[PDB]
């Protein structure tokens, strides 16, 4: 078949998108007439020099701004920004009319925008930066689309959703083959975790521009995601990967998070998840050997150096991950987390109690972390408090598939008593959720469900014991035998409570 | 170990909030969008020479619904003879 | 059977012994 690649869409487009729009070497006409100087952006070209022999030849205005562009590629945003300032203080541009000077202000715009993504920090002050340039745009030039796109996006770093959502609409209203329009307006509606009203979008995108970056594939494999296809999800990823080999190593991480979770819910025996738990560690370490210092990957190898027994440098991996990324509150949830387990060896039940909230604090939807938390406030001996916590945070969460949660819940009511009727919905619950999800049912629960039922019906106590025997298989006990003939003593079964007492 | 299950279960679902970087859309970041004032108009009508057809099979195959059939014709108003 | 196949240490909790057993070396800077 026809090969997928970049070429495939390079071949796709005719040669004057294919070359023209990546030549590495821009042409620049002379003042002194028909001479041209042609300098490559391969080799060290120099801010101040360029600029100066642009500002003297007066060259258009196109030249200064594709300059400004591929040193933006070259992640000289100082220099992009020079050279913007510069251009200003050109003759073409103060000659020009109002829309160039709206132009390059905008460029200064997107300058600080890529200036406050590089660094993920000082984001107000590039915020004001870029909102001053953006307004000059649009005072200079209101005509622009371009100003009401960074409009939308300046309400949307400022989670200004709605006036961007009608930014967005405007720009619908002007024409609907807006590709930027369609990505912003994608990007809102996940924000907003629409992620099926964003996958319109990005699906629609992407048909309009399979190579426009950012990569409508990201989008789509986190909604496959969402949608559990995550099998099309790593497809996806896999192709953006072949048309963006380089600087996307986001890809190869959720790629890397898929084949985990992949380990995890779908190995068929100990050797098949120890080969793919082996696969996922050599190609996260392959990625790793490009970047050594990413905080998620840093949090990834926590847990197998927990599970390796290695608490110290879990320690040192989460103190850098928080030294670094404390503007992430989910990091800081994930380290405190990782803390009260490594703790919990040490069985700091304070300390980890601590680590267990200052997680959930940090970040709320990390449900382990509470789970964690109930479960130093067992070890603390805090039965009440520990059942009021689960009380709380399982009527706050209904609708969460806590299996071990609803497990613990039917303990602590079987322990109580009285809210046995409690017990054997939480019990149940656990059940069916372990059947869905193809996991061993604990006899725990059913032995739980058996004492319950022994004051209600003593036949589907008796059904549950016969189901936990049959899942314990040579495991079970003296004390299952005997309530078992007990059982069957009362049903009058004198055969088989003999055969159970035997 | 009930929590190392737990863990297993959950996995990385809410650590996919930060790799939410690909969201972010720069102008700058097209190679060809910007080399003329219209480039964007330019490359905007580009790709109307490009349909689904010219899409890669497989990228096809990523085009999922979250083929005509005979007998659903599209309606007409001069009709013919 | 792969319904009870799939029911092995790890579903059952020894995932952490099971992770012990596989050793690997990183390049770690801490």
């Amino acid at each position: 078949m026809s090969l997928l690649d970049q070429d495939y869409y390079l071949s796709a487009l005719p040669e004057d998108k294919r070359a023209e729009l990546v030549t590495l070497q821009l042409t620049i006409p002379l003042k002194s007439g028909d001479e041209v100087v042609t300098i490559d952006f391969n080799e060290d070209v120099d801010v101040s020099q360029l600029c100066v022999l642009l500002e003297s030849e007066n060259a258009r205005p196109d030249l200064w701004l594709s300059a400004a562009k591929v040193f933006v590629s070259k992640g000289n945003i100082a220099g992009s920004q020079e050279i913007i300032r510069k251009a200003l203080q050109s003759n073409v541009i103060l000659d020009s009319s109002a829309s160039v000077t709206s132009l390059f202000h905008n460029f200064s715009f997107w300058l600080s925008l890529m200036e406050y993504v590089s660094t993920n920090s000082r984001e107000d002050q590039f915020l004001e930066y870029a909102s001053n340039s953006l307004q000059a745009s649009n005072s200079l030039d209101s005509g622009l689309i371009l100003n009401g796109i960074g409009n939308g996006v300046l309400y949307a770093k400022s989670r200004r959703y709605d006036e961007a959502l009608k930014e967005f609409d405007n720009l619908l209203k002007k024409k609907s083959t807006n590709i930027l329009a369609i990505l912003g307006k994608a990007q809102i509606l996940y924000k907003r975790q629409k992620y099926s009203q964003a996958l319109e979008l990005y699906q629609k995108a992407l048909t309009i521009n399979p190579l426009i970056v950012p990569d409508p594939r990201l989008g789509i494999g986190l909604c496959f995601w969402h949608l559990n296809n995550k099998q099309l999800a790593e497809q996806a990823w896999h192709n953006s990967l072949k048309v963006h080999p380089q600087n996307n190593l986001n890809t190869k991480i959720l790629i890397c998070l898929a084949k985990f979770d992949y380990c995890f819910n779908e190995s068929k025996d100990d050797d098949e998840f120890t080969a793919l738990y082996r696969e996922s560690l050599e190609f996260l370490h392959s990625c790793l050997k490009e970047d050594a210092k990413h905080p998620l990957l840093l949090m990834v190898l926590a847990s197998y150096y927990f599970s390796k027994e290695d608490y110290e440098k879990v320690e040192k991996l989460c103190n850098l991950v928080l030294k670094e990324n404390s503007r992430n509150a989910a990091f800081v949830s994930a380290s405190h987390f990782w803390l009260a387990r490594v703790a919990y060896h040490k069985e700091d039940y304070v300390q980890a109690q601590k680590q267990f909230k200052q997680a959930e604090d940090s970040q709320n939807s990390n449900t382990l972390a509470k789970l964690g938390y109930a479960q130093c406030l067992i070890a603390r001996n805090e039965v009440g408090d520990a059942t009021i916590y689960l009380e709380k945070f399982f009527k706050e969460n209904q609708d969460s598939k806590s299996s071990e949660m609803m497990l613990l819940l039917g303990i602590i009511y079987s322990q109580s008593g009285k809210s046995y009727y409690k017990a054997i919905i939480f019990l149940e619950k656990y059940v069916a959720v372990c059947q869905e999800e193809n996991y061993p049912i604990l006899p725990e629960a059913y032995l739980v469900l058996s004492r319950v039922y022994e004051n209600k019906d003593l036949n589907v106590a008796l059904d549950y014991l016969m189901k936990a025997n049959d899942i314990l298989g040579d495991k079970a006990n003296v004390y299952v035998l005997n309530n078992l003939g007990i059982y069957h003593f009362f049903r009058n079964n004198v055969s088989q409570s003999s055969d159970f007492f035997a | 170990r009930l929590l190392s299950a737990l863990f297993s279960k959950d996995n990385f679902r809410y650590l996919m909030n930060e790799t939410s970087d690909g969201l972010d859309v720069n102008y700058l970041r097209i190679p060809g969008i910007i080399e003329n004032e219209k480039s964007l108009g330019k490359l905007f009508s580009s790709y109307k020479n490009l349909a689904i057809e010219n899409l890669h099979p497989d990228d096809r195959l990523l085009l999922v619904d979250p083929s005509p059939v005979f007998f659903l014709r599209r309606p007409q108003y001069v009709s013919d003879g | 059977k792969l319904e009870s196949m799939v029911k092995s240490n790890y579903r059952n909790g020894g995932l952490d012994r099971i992770i012990s057993k596989i050793d690997f070396d990183f390049d770690l800077e801490l």
